[PDB]
RNA sequence: UGGAGAGUCUGAUCCUGGCUCAGGGUGAACGCUGGCGGCGUGCCUAAGACAUGCAAGUCGUGCGGGCCGCGGGGUUUUACUCCGUGGUCAGCGGCGGACGGGUGAGUAACGCGUGGGUGACCUACCCGGAAGAGGGGGACAACCCGGGGAAACUCGGGCUAAUCCCCCAUGUGGACCCGCCCCUUGGGGUGUGUCCAAAGGGCUUUGCCCGCUUCCGGAUGGGCCCGCGUCCCAUCAGCUAGUUGGUGGGGUAAUGGCCCACCAAGGCGACGACGGGUAGCCGGUCUGAGAGGAUGGCCGGCCACAGGGGCACUGAGACACGGGCCCCACUCCUACGGGAGGCAGCAGUUAGGAAUCUUCCGCAAUGGGCGCAAGCCUGACGGAGCGACGCCGCUUGGAGGAAGAAGCCCUUCGGGGUGUAAACUCCUGAACCCGGGACGAAACCCCCGACGAGGGGACUGACGGUACCGGGGUAAUAGCGCCGGCCAACUCCGUGCCAGCAGCCGCGGUAAUACGGAGGGCGCGAGCGUUACCCGGAUUCACUGGGCGUAAAGGGCGUGUAGGCGGCCUGGGGCGUCCCAUGUGAAAGA
């Protein structure tokens, strides 16, 4: 008995850990921002939608979400903090988007 | 192992003389000489018209008890010749006279078949410089039958070809009779064989 | 190539979606006549143009949905009922033959 | 990785290679991409290397990589000779 | 280049008609018998259960240590402590455990085959090209301390390194929103805005090797989609609630009722839905004149499964045979609280079964993983062992030898047969002895040359002292079926509807060529017969290629739905049809 390939499965739940710790953030700062699309806060939706960003890329970065899939959730997180800011616009900080 | 036994009774058997047993098929004691009826208690009593199969079984076996060959190599040479180009009939023929024992036979390296078979099986043979000791060995066109030097000396290799002086050999032969050699320089015609064989009966025995 | 089949539709009570009903002619691989075959397949209408009886082409698409893998490539012959009222009576006769 | 390898081809006691490009990851004597040459070790025929260099050189091209042995034979076939 | 029929219904006939046989095949098994070698092949049943051993690791040129040992230092001595080095152990980290090996259970399905789509996508390592690596910060093992448990193991506290992790920067470039251009499904370009890079190690240490980062392309492997084809039952006729479609959303590499909410009421079926049975599919294989039937073992390709069921994690890749969690059944340990397992990997055991092998050698070759390399692992593989299981080659002697011994068998008692067969004469020389003795092996590596081309050189065997060669050399296994017709081979005696033979037709109730033995003969021969199964004959499911007055078969009759089929002329089209080119049709097999 006694294969030192369980060594692996050592490993696999350290980077469970580490993927699911920078999702866990992806998902509560992207709530966030959304949060105050709706409630017609620009600027501070903005500035949040930033730090999202950077996170979902640098999660990219590793073997959490490596593919498009990050873009995937970039898409949509541009997408509807756009849509939701138009009810009644003014993009403040328009850091994030363009013009 | 093929037939190992007596021989002249198939002599009999099969209405023909048979070579097999070599000389003494010559001198008047083949017991094809005044015995030509086949062997056994009724061998002197009235025979029944043959089937027409029976006609084809005996045609074959004739052929067969010839070359003295085991009834699996006969059939798969003939199914051989059967995917050939050309006339099964013919191809068939100049596919067991193709074999080095019936070539050594031929050239009169021996008496008999049989002799010729124990002499290729036993090295004795040259092919192209080569010892063969497969009696079964496909002769080429342009292949040079020899003797082995280290037999050359051998009284029974002496014994034949001192007969074999001045002796005419097959139309698809030739042989040089001092140093022992030997070529076979094509593939035998039909006519080019004496066998008293009908082949079509043989081709019309495996129909069935 | 993508694939593209020519039939009659014969089905309108989707929500941007015709039923074609496309024929097929072949020798029987045995016996050697020709054999009439036919296939329904789900079309992809986007702008409800389609209607019943129109003799439309299909081309080989992007998957719409379950069940749904042609798009309408435009339309050959117009409304010609006959081909849709083989089809509903064949239907019809189904309603015997039961019990 | 796409490699240039042996497939042994012959018999028991009678080995017979096809020089190969298959996916490393294939087995030995199983689906290649192309068969690019054949060897033989015991060298019972005059002809017993034949190579097609310049469809070799495609396959060095595109990043193959061949066996310390493939190598060996490709190169006596002249395929890295560069004068 | 290819096609044979026969027996059996009648007193006899012709026809119809089933049954039977001759042929070929097999992962075979059974009986008698059994000499050698080569190449193949070998659990078809319980996807039943498994003792034992091996079957996937590797890298010290990513990092810090523990234990055991040696040497050299700072000191007058000790204590303490610094550097070097050897062996070993794991740990942290990287790449590989998704390949390769096994099985045929599930599956009638885009599972497979075949031809395509991907403007709906991914691909580690490999190849080509562009560009870059600045500074800072942290943690967990190892280690040390402590606790619980019988054990498996487990919990807590503290120190620490890195190619582990993180923040800043730099923006070749890439990603996202929006706009514009060209394309046309989410393809390419562009602008503003936002977001995103990295790691070191080694020496022959000024330069180079192994790595690292972002991007484009290539190559390879793959996902998903579609047309067509894919067994039986209609004594299965109706099926369907995410079910069919829509809008939006979630998810994924990616389309998609894949999932979710809401809306519409749809979708499938006699061209066989739904249900039941059966089953991996193919390249092929077998048979057949072919059309066809049968089959999918070994080998190659795809799929599925890993005791049964579900599930996700890590990752380029798995929902993972030798990884994880849970439920169930079973075996083992148990301090009764709780634990450990998973040969359909190689051998091997047991069960079942008519039946299926060695607990073999080897890293020498080929191939795969890790490594700068040296090298390590590889029951993949290469070989050997067993089994007439198949195929093939080969031996049990050759030549002379009586108008013909003995024995046996028959007889008209004259003789006939076994039979040139034996004896016996001569010749050769399977076995076995002796000596020599391989190919498979040349690269990796070293040296010259620049670690390139090129040249040069060195180590490297399981099989195996086997193959093979040379010398010497002995007459040295034969069996099994059959002899009434089909079907090649006949007499004697024994037995008397007995004992029994038998594929079919039939033999035997005192003269049996059919039973049993013998003599003899026919057929094959290291085999020969038998049983089972497949095709053939069988034109006996009739496409090729049959029929229905009396032989089996016209619906009791009509009307008519679907479907099938369609008179003469002309014109368009060109769907079927026919022609040309082209891509495909893997390798093997043929
Ligand atoms: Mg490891
Ligand atoms: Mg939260
Ligand atoms: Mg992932
Ligand atoms: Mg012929
Ligand atoms: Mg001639
Ligand atoms: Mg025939
Ligand atoms: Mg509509
Ligand atoms: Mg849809
Ligand atoms: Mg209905
Ligand atoms: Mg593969
Ligand atoms: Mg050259
Ligand atoms: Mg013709
Ligand atoms: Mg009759
Ligand atoms: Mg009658
Ligand atoms: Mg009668
Ligand atoms: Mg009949
Ligand atoms: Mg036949
Ligand atoms: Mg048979
Ligand atoms: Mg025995
Ligand atoms: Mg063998
Ligand atoms: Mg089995
Ligand atoms: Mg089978
Ligand atoms: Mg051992
Ligand atoms: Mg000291
Ligand atoms: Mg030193
Ligand atoms: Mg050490
Ligand atoms: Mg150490
Ligand atoms: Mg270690
Ligand atoms: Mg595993
Ligand atoms: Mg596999
Ligand atoms: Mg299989
Ligand atoms: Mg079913
Ligand atoms: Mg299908
Ligand atoms: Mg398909
Ligand atoms: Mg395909
Ligand atoms: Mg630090
Ligand atoms: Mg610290
Ligand atoms: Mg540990
Ligand atoms: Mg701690
Ligand atoms: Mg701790
Ligand atoms: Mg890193
Ligand atoms: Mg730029
Ligand atoms: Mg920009
Ligand atoms: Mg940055
Ligand atoms: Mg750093
Ligand atoms: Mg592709
Ligand atoms: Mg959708
Ligand atoms: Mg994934
Ligand atoms: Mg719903
Ligand atoms: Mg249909
Ligand atoms: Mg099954
Ligand atoms: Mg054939
Ligand atoms: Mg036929
Ligand atoms: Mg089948
Ligand atoms: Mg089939
Ligand atoms: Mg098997
Ligand atoms: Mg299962
Ligand atoms: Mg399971
Ligand atoms: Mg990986
Ligand atoms: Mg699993
Ligand atoms: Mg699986
Ligand atoms: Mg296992
Ligand atoms: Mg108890
Ligand atoms: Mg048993
Ligand atoms: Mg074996
Ligand atoms: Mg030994
Ligand atoms: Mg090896
Ligand atoms: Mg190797
Ligand atoms: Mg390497
Ligand atoms: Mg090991
Ligand atoms: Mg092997
Ligand atoms: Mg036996
Ligand atoms: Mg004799
Ligand atoms: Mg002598
Ligand atoms: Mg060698
Ligand atoms: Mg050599
Ligand atoms: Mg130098
Ligand atoms: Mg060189
Ligand atoms: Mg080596
Ligand atoms: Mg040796
Ligand atoms: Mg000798
Ligand atoms: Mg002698
Ligand atoms: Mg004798
Ligand atoms: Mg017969
Ligand atoms: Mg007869
Ligand atoms: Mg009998
Ligand atoms: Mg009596
Ligand atoms: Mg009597
Ligand atoms: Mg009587
Ligand atoms: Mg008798
Ligand atoms: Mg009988
Ligand atoms: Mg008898
Ligand atoms: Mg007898
Ligand atoms: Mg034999
Ligand atoms: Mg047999
Ligand atoms: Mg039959
Ligand atoms: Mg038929
Ligand atoms: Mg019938
Ligand atoms: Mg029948
Ligand atoms: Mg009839
Ligand atoms: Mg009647
Ligand atoms: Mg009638
Ligand atoms: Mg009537
Ligand atoms: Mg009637
Ligand atoms: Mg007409
Ligand atoms: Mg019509
Ligand atoms: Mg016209
Ligand atoms: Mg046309
Ligand atoms: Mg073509
Ligand atoms: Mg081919
Ligand atoms: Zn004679």
């Amino acid at each position: 008995r006694n294969l030192s390939a369980l060594k692996r499965h050592r490993q696999s739940l350290k980077r469970r850990l580490r993927n699911k710790a920078k999702k866990s953030a992806i998902k509560t700062l992207s709530k966030k921002a959304i949060q105050l699309a709706q409630e017609g806060k620009a600027e501070e939706a903005l500035k949040i939608m930033r730090k999202a960003e950077s996170l979902i890329d640098k999660a990219a970065k590793g073997s959490t979400l490596h593919k498009n899939a990050a873009a995937r959730r970039k898409s949509r997180l541009m997408r509807k903090v756009r849509q939701l800011l138009e009810a009644a616009g003014a993009p403040l900080i328009g850091g994030g988007l363009s013009a | 192992g093929r037939y190992i036994g007596p021989v002249c009774r198939l002599c009999r058997r099969e209405g023909v003389k048979l070579y097999l047993k070599g000389e003494r098929c010559y001198s008047p004691k083949c017991a094809m000489e005044r015995r030509p009826y086949p062997p056994g208690q009724h061998g002197q009593k009235r025979a029944r018209r043959p089937s027409d199969y029976a006609v084809r079984l005996r045609e074959k076996q004739k052929l067969r008890r010839i070359y003295g060959i085991s009834e699996r190599q006969f059939r798969n040479l003939f199914e051989e010749a059967s995917k050939k180009k050309g006339v099964t009939g013919s191809v068939f023929l100049g596919l067991l006279e193709s074999r080095l024992d019936n070539v050594v036979y031929r050239l009169g390296f021996a008496v008999s078949r049989r002799q010729a078979r124990q002499l290729v099986r036993h090295g004795h043979i040259t092919v192209n410089g080569r010892r063969v000791d497969l009696p079964s060995y496909r002769v080429r066109p342009g292949d040079e039958i020899a003797v082995a030097e280290k037999s050359r000396n051998l009284e029974l290799i002496r014994q034949n070809l001192e007969a074999m002086k001045g002796r005419k050999v097959g139309p698809w032969l030739s042989l040089d009779v001092e140093g022992m050699k030997g070529k076979f320089l094509r593939l035998p015609d039909r006519e080019d064989l004496a066998l008293p064989v009908n082949e079509q009966l043989v081709i019309e025995f495996y129909s069935r | 190539p993508k694939k593209v089949l020519t039939g009659v539709v014969v089905s309108d009570k989707m929500q941007k979606t015709v039923t074609v009903l496309v024929e097929r002619q072949f020798p029987h691989p045995l016996y050697g006549k020709v054999i009439k075959r036919s296939k329904k397949y789900l079309a992809h209408d986007p702008e409800e143009k389609y209607k019943l009886g129109d003799v439309v082409e299909i081309i080989e698409s992007r998957p719409i949905s379950k069940r749904k893998r042609f798009r309408v490539l435009r339309l050959v012959e117009s409304g010609r009922m006959d081909l849709v009222e083989k089809y509903l009576i064949r239907r019809q006769n189904y309603q015997s033959l039961s019990k | 990785m796409v490699k240039i390898r042996l497939a042994r081809f012959g018999s028991k006691h009678n080995p017979h290679y096809r020089i190969v490009v298959t996916d490393a990851r294939r087995k030995r004597d199983g689906k290649y991409i192309e068969k690019i040459g054949y060897y033989d070790p015991r060298k019972t025929t005059p002809d017993w290397l034949k190579v097609d260099v310049e469809r070799a050189r495609y396959w060095l091209s595109v990043g193959a990589q061949p066996t310390d042995t493939a190598r060996r034979l490709l190169r006596q076939a002249g395929v890295f000779r560069q004068e």
